[PDB]
């Protein structure tokens, strides 16, 4: 009525050090060592929705098939095509054989 | 029907107090009791449960949601149970019960994880979850394969 | 003297009638037009209605049948000999009819 | 049709405190097919006679703003609790109580003591330590939003058309909304 | 409070506003309370009741 | 005005017809 | 008329969004399906009974398989809310088992 | 959604957790006074099946 | 008549009666995805 | 610290509750507790047991 | 034309619907189907048949 109830239940608004009263935190600061309220107060945890994560057709894993194979009897030789496309980076951590 | 039986004989509730200043705990208690200052909690599962039946040799279970807003939805966790191993919980005494082992419902001791194939989520009967090309299989959640050829 | 160990069950069958929920602040009838029916929250507002209805099972397909209680009014106007004019309105579930 | 439409009225949403999109009052439509022209226009002068009511009751109680439906209102624009400071009346004197018990005497229960004359009262600040920002409550979507009479509809130049209707647009995106 | 929004539509249509005894002209009250033992006219007129 | 979503015919979108919109197609008339 | 299956213990109904002005309040009674005629249509071919119709004459017989009853607007906000109910978020009906 | 399990010779349950935020605020605003608001969104308390 | 008017026997086009994004949409789109058979145009003598 | 922390009059620091009431049944049973706190103090749940 | 024609997410051009209540009888068959349209789409049911 006063309060949407994401914000009324603490999901998505004010950390403790905002919504409660400033005698109060002062008081959960000082008194943190022998008698703690740390976990009475409910801190909402937000998801970033904006410039973070694309909202279109996108492959995750992508799987690169040899452009030139090439067998010898001590070694074997694959060469790929690691392509990168348009607005996407590649950490080369995450790629294997 | 093994004869085990358990007798109570009496409970008493006990309570340790922190014994704070009693100016100190009086602040604290009129700070307490404003309505900003209210002990807002949180379950940790943080879950509704679902106990879907499986029959015996059954492998599709196609479940359900009629119509929802899906707001502050968190995501899914899902792991396949017994039904002798898990009580008709909800009914104050389960008389067809008769087991008494680990109840992975309750304690957390889940092992038929490993029988799990694929998972298909749709949203709105038409479109699937996640969508948008994002799987190597896009359509569905392919857990394990027993036919790999690619 | 010899009565078995019993145990009881109570139950009730209400015949004839429908389970009225009014949509009143206080459930009670103060009139037609209700105090929340009136409201600014419910008015002037689009509300998404979530009923959800735990019943008996039978062994039978059965109907749920529920009265969304509303405001099945016609207003009757015969302005000349032969012509019956007549404008219908009701309130929530109406027909429709737009300008 | 556009000279007399039909007010979109706004979707709440509980959660997060925002609303979720304006469709037109379908729902308080009243059936005039069956009428004449003596009731036709009797009834389009009650629709219009409506439609008057709502711009009056939008410049009496809707905050001026840019943005139709923003999605994050300022502290400033939102009601706040403001309550009264509580004054709180400690019960013991903390110094006086130290001096009695390290003379030998045990005290027990519990001016309010015998041996004390002091009385000390505190006084808190009740209210948050920030202004809260960022959603209206049930009583402010009330007061705003009010159903939009939009004449003339979706003849402007687009991009000038209400989007902010569409439950799925975002207005920092500029795109409506997918599954994913 | 009552919405200042619904009262042209609720007033017409008789879900709020004035009774059969205010809203009809005078000769037809007149008329419907002396004709009331032989000829009723009273349930074919509207009255709203308001919470 | 929605000439972006129209086929460039050249350098101009190929909008149709105004009068194109609706539809009077009966049988006899 | 919202259909329950055979044998079907919960039924959830939904009204998509809507003003709800000069709305008057609920009232619900079970029916069933081979009484019920399919009506709208002008004629009913699946309808071989010829008893009372509880849908038509109100000879309603089914209140007493109603448990419970759970009315929650746009989709959070429960319904009539505000702690009326010694059940706070439903209109419990009947219980089997009354521990309290 | 539609699972897909291996089949076993016994009746088995599926245990599906649909992800909520099961939230309460606990006032109390006077001696003796307890007073919950509970919440959980999706699954509401009256909107759960 | 309104109600003729109302159901497009008689009165305005298509082009006329319909929001004028609409018209612009149709007339854009109309090589690829048409919407001119789903609106009523009146012909009157 | 010296002041403001700790009381010094006589309280208890664990309370012992016996049950007001108690109903025993064949499946289950009841137990029904006063947990009284009194004036200036606070007692947090997780120090509560059975 | 390239933007704002064409979507850029994934969507299928058909859908596959299964009947949600089917009854036969010895001189008629019904299906009754879920016609779901998904959000940011549109259908013209000229393209819909059984």
């Amino acid at each position: 009525s006063m309060m949407p109830q994401w914000s009324y239940m603490h999901i998505s608004g004010q950390d403790a050090s905002e919504y409660l009263s400033p005698g109060l935190v002062q008081f959960a600061r000082a008194t943190e060592t022998y008698f703690s309220l740390n976990n009475k107060f409910r801190n909402p945890t937000v998801a970033p929705t904006h410039d973070v994560t694309t909202d279109r057709s996108q492959r995750l894993t992508l799987r690169f098939i040899p452009v030139d194979r090439e067998d010898t009897a001590y070694s074997y030789k694959a060469r790929f095509t690691l392509a990168v496309g348009d607005n996407r980076v590649l950490d080369m951590a995450s790629t294997y054989f | 029907v093994d004869g085990a039986s358990i007798k109570f004989d009496s409970i008493c509730l006990y309570a340790t107090f922190f014994p704070m200043a009693h100016n100190t705990a009086s602040t604290l208690e009129a700070m307490l009791r404003n309505d900003t200052n209210d002990q807002s909690f949180n379950d940790y599962l943080s879950a509704a449960n679902m106990l879907y039946p499986i029959p015996a040799n059954a492998t599709n279970v196609p479940i359900s949601i009629p119509s929802r807003n899906w707001a502050a939805f968190r995501g899914w966790a899902f792991t396949r149970l017994k039904t002798k191993e898990t009580p008709s919980l909800g009914s104050g005494y389960d008389p067809y019960y008769t087991y008494s082992g680990s109840i992975p419902y309750l304690d957390g001791t889940f092992y038929l994880n490993h029988t799990f194939k694929k998972v298909a989520i749709t949203f709105d009967s038409s479109v699937s979850w996640p969508g948008n090309d994002r799987l190597l299989t896009p359509n569905e959640f392919e857990i394990k394969r027993s036919v790999d050829g690619e | 003297k010899t009565a078995v160990d019993s145990i009881t069950q109570k139950k009730f069958l209400c015949d004839r009638t429908l389970w009225r929920i009014p949509f009143s602040s206080n459930f009670m009838s103060m009139g037609a037009l209700t105090d929340l029916g009136q409201n600014l929250l419910y008015a002037n507002s689009a509300h998404a209605l979530d009923m959800t209805f735990e019943v008996d099972p039978m062994d039978e397909p059965t109907l749920l049948y529920v009265l969304f209680e509303v405001f099945d009014v016609v207003r009757v106007h015969r302005p000349h000999r032969g012509v019956i004019e007549t404008v219908y309105l009701r309130t929530p579930f109406s027909a429709g009819n737009a300008t | 049709s556009k000279e007399i439409p039909t007010p979109y009225m706004w979707s709440y949403q509980p959660q997060m405190g925002l609303a979720a999109g304006a469709a037109q009052d379908y729902s308080t439509r009243i059936n005039y097919m069956s009428a004449g022209p003596h009731m036709i226009s009797r009834v389009n002068g009650i629709r219009a006679h409506r439609n008057r009511i709502l711009l009056e009751q939008a410049a009496i109680t809707t905050t001026p703003r840019n943005n139709l439906n923003p999605r994050s209102w300022p502290a400033a624009l939102v009601y706040q609790e403001s309550p009264a400071p509580t004054t709180v009346v400690l019960p013991r004197d903390a110094q006086a109580e130290v001096q009695m018990t390290n003379s030998g005497a045990q005290l027990a229960g519990g001016g309010r003591p015998s041996f004390t004359p002091r009385q000390a009262i505190l006084t808190l600040q009740t209210s948050s330590s920030e202004p809260r920002s960022g959603g209206i409550g049930t009583l402010q979507f009330i007061e705003e939003f009010v159903p939009s009479v939009y004449f003339n509809p979706f003849s402007g130049p687009p991009g000038h058309y209400p989007d902010q209707f569409i439950p799925n647009f975002d207005a920092v995106k500029d795109s409506a909304d997918g599954y994913d | 409070m009552a919405t200042p929004s619904m009262m042209p539509q609720w007033s017409y249509m008789h879900i709020s506003g004035q009774d059969a005894s205010e809203y009809l002209s005078p000769g037809l009250v007149q008329f419907a309370r002396a004709t009331e033992t032989y000829f009723s006219l009273n349930n074919k007129f509207r009255n709203p009741t308001v919470a | 005005n929605f000439a972006s979503l129209a086929p460039r015919h050249g350098s101009r979108p190929f909008m149709g017809n105004w009068q194109d919109i609706g539809t009077s197609n009966m049988s006899g008339g």
